[PDB]
């Protein structure tokens, strides 16, 4: 397949969607609800690009890159002004209810939401109203729960239920009171519940064992090892 | 179109002249944010291109800079020739008020370039430093020895595989280097340093360092003397090398600013200014007008501080020991204002990417008004007490004189260049930081650069800086002290303290660092001692891929043997006192 | 040399002597440290302290932003947590023999805990004593920022401040609530 | 509590010998001649302390010898570059007893911000230091405070009066650290002036 992103021609796999095709080419499109192992659902509306019908097209149309196939002869723009404004607006909408928590959040410096807030260029707050809050759950000795930081990207439920086959995690409630957790307090029963601390793009699910002796990602000494 | 926009500069007449002379396929034009045309030349055509630029109708008369770059780790090299290493040549035409950056690509195995010393004599020290820090050999160089590191140094520090950090201290190596220090007077060979006729049976040799009791720093000059006459002299520098460029590759864009302070340590905010302007070019930031006026005010305060120290130390070097006390009292008045504004005296580190660290504190205008009332009578008293002394004039007038051609061929800038009658100040020729909104004059000399002429030019520059400070006091814009750009590092503190998106931006900017998109930027300013410049290469990361700092004291120290040859040693001391250099500027 | 040059030079020497004598008849410019205390402006970058919030608790939440923003790397700390859940530094040490007093840590602090204070008198006999632990840094009050409290902004629940009790926060709504 | 050089020992101090030692220490601490040695920006602040606005001459510490033989104090005011380290060691060796060392600034203390390939990480790697001044640069009054600290340390050290009679060992006082001395008055600080004023 052949796509044209911002006037540059690229050869991609036609079976891929536009988001993974552009991310494989080194282009930076912000995204929340898409994961390579989970597929596309089009929830967070962060991955907007402007698709044109032909090469001689000025209007275009905002589309979700994760839900759009990277078919042959596609024409899209990432750095289109309207697409950039919409992606910044989506980040701004996610920031309206987000808690003032980065210094005391274990995801700080390792946070996908922080990276996409910086990437869209959104640093000015004009929202002045109240922020919604949530009570937390006890999820056992391994996973710490903090639902204030949730951006409702549905990656936890998709991984845990559809991928991992777990049954005790779900989404409850409604419009902006969507709650992601267990129906009651207790230990997460899946043998693969620990991957939530990397699946979740925010600091909702965190490593409690790390949170005991916490340090930031930049302060770590890492090595490649085998479990 | 903003001033920070990426441009190819294909509309420059020099590009058309090079195309007509050498052909369209002889070079590659690179689009940068440096503001100058960047032209990649083949290595075998470098001397021809340099000669052609030297013989233009309004020729490129000054080699502003010459250095190297390790391109092996550079990932974003789109639109660039294949290169493991590269050597760049920054040339300035004053008649065109233009400049061009030639670039030569080098393979890793074939690291040799023809020398530029037959066209520009300052290429000697520049190529010695490029050989020292990058391992690039220059063919035809008269003496290609190390100039920063000692001669028995292994490796080339500015290469990307050289570890930046300090090695383990060993007393054995210290004792060995002490033994070489004691045996240097016995095993002195007068051919490694580039001299000839090493004892006509009367040419004695003298050493003037490396323990210098003065504020300009400590460095060795080995003198070949016929009685009291200086037949030849080479300076031994690198005794104050701090690896500042290498640290530029090891610090974030924000956390490098205090290191920019300590390049020319009598300059402070003047040293901060070209770095933050070049980073703002990389970030695409246009600062507001109040930021421009604040940075101009602090730059002129530090320029007056540096000029006061320079004039007092020159008067002390002549022999009058009294005015330095009063000049440091005036420096204390300046430091009162600077301490109030920035919280620090000598290295304020107060400029920021996109603005300044804080707003001006309430009551600063009283301190500025008090200093502006204090300064002129003290300056006139210094003039009448020491600068109009005929003994000082006899010590200074006619000593170490050079003309416009000698200043041009050695890269001399600042008061030493302008005392030859060449009107070239960056604040007027290539205006920056809103210097066009100020009414001030540029003092120029009659055509001869003596010690006395340079000192009087610096006195006139001090008076013009006082005029700029008066305009700064009278017309202060009301507005922000930081730009509203998302890459303004750090964001305004109150919004960080109460807004989550601002807190996120601050969190990532102070920890991982601000992300500059991959580009090259350049900013040249008129520093307190000449023209200072930052050339920054970003590879798209939170750290500089390459930080090249051009300082004027390097060029002035290299100019020394061409201006002092055939003079006395007291004249050499007076010349060193009138150059206005610090050794941290030379070595950096 | 010329006779006129000699006379002009003699008059110039007499003028210089006269001005230095009149300088002797002038007012002293000396600030008499230590009997006269040194005035320092309120934002002077001297000795580093850790401060407390107006409720009396230490402001540092051990977020490690000052340590990473330090260009010298002379701040070391470890996060600990009380039973209520508030973050605090288990230890906090600053190598003042390395510190360049640049103020970048105070700039990076999101809680106004770490501050540079107008105090320059920090001379020491042994270099080991220039390593200041938390007992040498934490002071009894708020320092230069008298009212800011990070824990009235944070969404994290601590003692005396539950969910929905921070600034610009609504009370949490259960998903089991009857309202549509 | 003293430290011996020729060991953690006690006070060796007739009552006339103590008075003679006190007189010698008084004369030594009230006449301290620094060596005029410029390394970096910290030297600019040191000679600022030598000027009229600060007047370090009031302590009798202004003579500022250009020869190491006539100097009693070496102030390492600047970075210890690897090319300058043998020079610093040779100039220190040319000094005569008694001699004292003040590290001025973060560079001389530990290498400071220059943990770099060409910088020795602190002058106390190779020469012994009596007083350390943190700062980059320390202000002139910080240098004067270190001078007073050195005077206090000199005022109760024990050195031989003559090289032909008595103990030839040098006893240096194990001072209480300034940090622990000032901890009581420093922690009690509650409010400071807000940084929005002058
Ligand atoms: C009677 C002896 C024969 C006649 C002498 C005439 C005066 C001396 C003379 O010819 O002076 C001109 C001569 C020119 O100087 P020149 O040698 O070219 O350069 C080196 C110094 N500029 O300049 C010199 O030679 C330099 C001056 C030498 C003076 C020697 C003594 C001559 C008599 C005059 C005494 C003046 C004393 C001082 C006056 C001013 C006092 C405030
Ligand atoms: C071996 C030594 C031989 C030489 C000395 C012999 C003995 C003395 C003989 C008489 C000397 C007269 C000197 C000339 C006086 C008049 C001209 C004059 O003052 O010239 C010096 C200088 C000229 O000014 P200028 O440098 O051009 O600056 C621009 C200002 N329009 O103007 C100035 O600097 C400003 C005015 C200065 C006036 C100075 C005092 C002149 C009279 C001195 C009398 C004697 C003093 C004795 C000591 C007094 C102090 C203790
Ligand atoms: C008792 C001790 C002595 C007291 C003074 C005795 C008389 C001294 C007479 C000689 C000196 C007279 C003054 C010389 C002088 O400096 O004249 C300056 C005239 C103007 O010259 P100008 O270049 O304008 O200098 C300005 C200086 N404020
Ligand atoms: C013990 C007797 C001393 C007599 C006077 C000594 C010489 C003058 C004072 C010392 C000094 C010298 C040498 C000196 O050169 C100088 O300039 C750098 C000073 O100012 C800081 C001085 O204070
Ligand atoms: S989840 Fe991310 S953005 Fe939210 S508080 Fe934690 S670090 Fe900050
Ligand atoms: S808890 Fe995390 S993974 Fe789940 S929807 Fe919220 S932000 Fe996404
Ligand atoms: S003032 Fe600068 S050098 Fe000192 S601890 Fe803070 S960030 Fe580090
Ligand atoms: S930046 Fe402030 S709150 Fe964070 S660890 Fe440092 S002192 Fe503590
Ligand atoms: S401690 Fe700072 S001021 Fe002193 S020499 Fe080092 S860089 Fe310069
Ligand atoms: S990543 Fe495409 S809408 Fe979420």
């Amino acid at each position: 397949a052949t796509i044209h992103v911002d006037g540059k021609e690229y050869e991609v796999n036609g079976a891929d969607n536009l988001l993974e095709a552009c991310l494989s080419l080194g282009l930076d499109i912000p995204y929340f609800c898409w994961h390579p192992a989970l597929g596309s659902v089009g929830a967070c509306r962060q991955c907007a690009v402007k698709q044109y019908q032909n090469a001689e097209d000025t209007r275009g149309r905002l589309v979700m890159s994760c839900m759009t196939p990277a078919s042959d002869g596609t024409f899209i723009s990432i750095d289109d002004e309207e697409a950039k404004q919409f992606r910044e607006s989506v980040v701004e909408w996610l920031m309206t209810n987000h808690p003032h928590d980065c210094p005391v959040c274990e995801e700080g410096g390792n946070c996908h939401l922080q990276d996409m807030t910086v990437m869209t260029g959104h640093s000015f707050r004009r929202y002045r109203f109240t922020k919604r809050t949530h009570r937390n759950q006890d999820l056992g000795p391994f996973i710490s729960h903090e639902m204030n930081r949730c951006i409702a990207c549905y990656r936890c439920v998709r991984y845990y239920k559809d991928y991992a086959g777990g049954t005790d995690l779900g989404v409850y409630g409604a419009h902006d009171n969507v709650y992601f957790g267990r129906p009651e307090d207790g230990t997460l029963e899946s043998e693969f519940s620990g991957n939530l601390v990397e699946i979740c793009p925010t600091g909702v699910f965190t490593d409690k064992t790390h949170s005991e002796r916490y340090n930031r990602k930049w302060d770590m000494q890492f090595a490649p090892s085998i479990c | 179109e903003p001033a920070w926009q990426t441009r190819d500069h294909l509309d420059d007449p020099v590009i058309g002249e090079l195309r007509n002379r050498f052909g369209p396929d002889a070079f590659t034009v690179q689009a940068t944010r440096t503001g100058v045309p960047v032209v990649w030349i083949k290595r075998e055509q470098l001397l021809e291109v340099g000669d052609f630029l030297k013989k233009l109708p309004k020729p490129y008369v000054m080699l502003f800079d010459l250095h190297g770059m390790d391109e092996r780790l550079r990932t974003h090299r789109e639109g660039l020739p294949a290169a493991d290493f590269s050597v760049f040549y920054h040339l300035i035409s004053i008649d065109r008020n233009r400049d061009i950056m030639l670039k030569v690509a080098l393979a890793e195995n074939d690291l040799h370039v023809p020398t530029f010393t037959k066209l520009f004599p300052n290429a000697n020290w520049y190529e010695r430093e490029t050989w020292d820090l990058f391992g690039i050999t220059f063919d035809g160089h008269p003496n290609l020895r190390r100039i920063m590191m000692p001669q028995t140094w292994k490796g080339h520090p500015l290469r990307k595989d050289y570890p930046a950090r300090a090695t383990e201290f060993s007393p054995f190596e210290l004792t060995k280097a002490k033994q070489d220090l004691e045996m240097e007077a016995l095993t002195f060979k007068p051919e490694e340093w580039g001299m000839k006729r090493g004892t006509n049976e009367d040419f004695m040799f003298l050493n003037l360092g490396p323990n210098h009791p003065s504020a300009h720093g400590a460095f060795r000059i080995v003198l070949q003397l016929d009685g009291e006459e200086i037949v030849d002299c080479v300076p031994d520098i690198g005794y104050h090398h701090r690896g500042a460029e290498k640290m530029g590759e090891r610090q974030s864009w924000h956390s490098y600013i205090p290191y920019t302070d300590r390049i020319e340590y009598l300059g402070g905010c003047v040293n901060e200014m070209p770095y933050v302007l070049a980073v703002e070019k990389l970030a695409g930031i246009t600062v507001p007008d109040r930021v421009n006026v604040i940075r101009v005010m602090l730059s002129e305060l530090f320029r007056i501080n540096s000029h006061l120290l320079y004039i007092s130390t020159f008067i002390q070097d002549v022999g009058a020991m009294t005015p330095v006390f009063f000049a440091f009292t005036d420096r204390q008045k300046i430091y009162d204002l600077v301490e109030a504004i920035t919280g620090f005296r000598m290295h304020p580190a107060w400029f920021r990417i996109g603005g300044v660290a804080h707003d001006l504190p309430r009551g600063w205008d009283r301190l500025l008004r008090e200093f502006l009332d204090w300064m002129p009578k003290r300056l006139a008293s210094y003039e009448k007490a020491a600068l109009q002394n005929t003994i000082l004039k006899g010590r200074s007038q006619g000593v170490a004189a050079y003309g416009a051609k000698e200043a041009l061929e050695w890269g001399t800038t600042g008061a030493g260049l302008r005392a030859t009658g060449i009107d070239f100040d960056v604040r007027k020729a290539r205006p920056y930081s809103g210097y066009e909104n100020f009414d001030f004059e540029i003092p120029v000399g009659g055509g001869v650069s003596d010690c006395y002429t340079r000192v009087m030019l610096k006195v006139e520059e001090l008076r013009q800086s006082l005029r700029i400070l008066e305009q700064c006091l009278n017309n202060m814009p009301e507005g922000p002290f930081k730009a509203d750009h998302p890459l303004t590092t750090p964001p305004p503190k109150e919004r960080t303290l109460q807004h989550i998106e601002t807190l996120i931006t601050h969190f990532l900017q102070v920890s991982w660092g601000p992300v500059m998109p991959a580009n090259e930027s350049f900013q040249m300013i008129e520093a307190t001692k000449g023209i200072n410049s930052y050339y920054l290469t970003s590879d798209g990361s939170t750290m500089s891929y390459r930080t090249r700092i051009r300082t004027p004291s390097y060029a002035h120290l290299q100019q020394i043997p061409a201006a002092i040859r055939g003079s006395l040693v007291s004249d050499l001391i007076v010349y060193l006192g009138s150059i206005d250099f610090v050794m941290s500027d030379v070595d950096r | 040399m010329t006779l006129k040059e000699l006379l002009v030079g003699f008059g110039t020497q007499v003028r210089s002597i006269w001005m230095i004598g009149l300088h002797a008849f002038a007012k002293r410019e000396t600030r008499m440290y230590p009997e006269e205390p040194v005035y320092l402006p309120p934002r002077y970058r001297g000795r580093i302290v850790l401060t407390r919030d107006p409720d009396g608790e230490e402001r540092c939440v051990a977020c490690n932003l000052c340590a990473v923003a330090c260009p010298v790397g002379c701040i070391s700390l470890q996060k600990a947590e009380t039973k209520d859940g508030r973050w605090y530094p288990e230890f906090f040490r600053i190598n003042f023999s390395r510190c360049i007093f640049c103020g970048l840590c105070e700039e990076a602090c999101p809680t106004t805990a770490i501050q540079l204070t107008p105090d320059f008198e920090m001379g020491e006999y042994k270099r080991q004593d220039l390593v200041y632990e938390k007992e040498d840094l934490l002071i009894s009050g708020p320092g230069k920022y008298p009212e800011y409290n990070f824990y009235r902004m944070a969404g994290m629940a601590i003692d005396g401040k539950d969910k929905g009790e921070a600034e610009n926060e609504a009370k949490p709504i259960d998903v089991k609530s009857l309202l549509p | 509590d003293y430290t011996l050089t020729r060991e953690i020992v006690t006070d060796p101090l007739n009552v006339f010998m103590g008075k003679l030692n006190d007189m010698v220490n008084w004369g030594r601490k009230n006449s301290i001649w620094p060596y005029n040695f410029g390394l970096s920006c910290c030297y600019v602040e040191m000679v600022t302390s030598f000027t009229a606005v600060h007047d370090v001459a009031r302590f009798g510490a202004e003579v500022l010898r250009a020869s190491p033989r006539q100097a009693d104090l070496m102030v390492v005011a600047g970075t210890c570059f690897t090319k300058m380290a043998p020079v610093i060691q040779r100039l220190y060796d040319q000094m005569l007893e008694p001699k004292w060392v003040i590290s001025m600034g973060a560079c001389a203390n530990s290498g400071g911000m220059y943990d770099i390939y060409s910088v020795v990480q602190g002058v106390d790697k190779f020469i012994p230091v009596d007083v350390y001044i943190p700062g980059c640069p320390p202000r002139p009054e910080a240098y004067m405070q270190a001078l007073m600290l050195l005077q206090e340390s000199i005022g109760k050290e024990r050195r031989p009066l003559s090289w032909v009679v008595g103990d030839q060992g040098v006893y240096r006082a194990n001072m209480q650290s300034e940090r622990e001395r000032k901890r009581g008055e420093r922690i009690a600080v509650t409010n400071l002036r807000t940084p929005d004023e002058i």
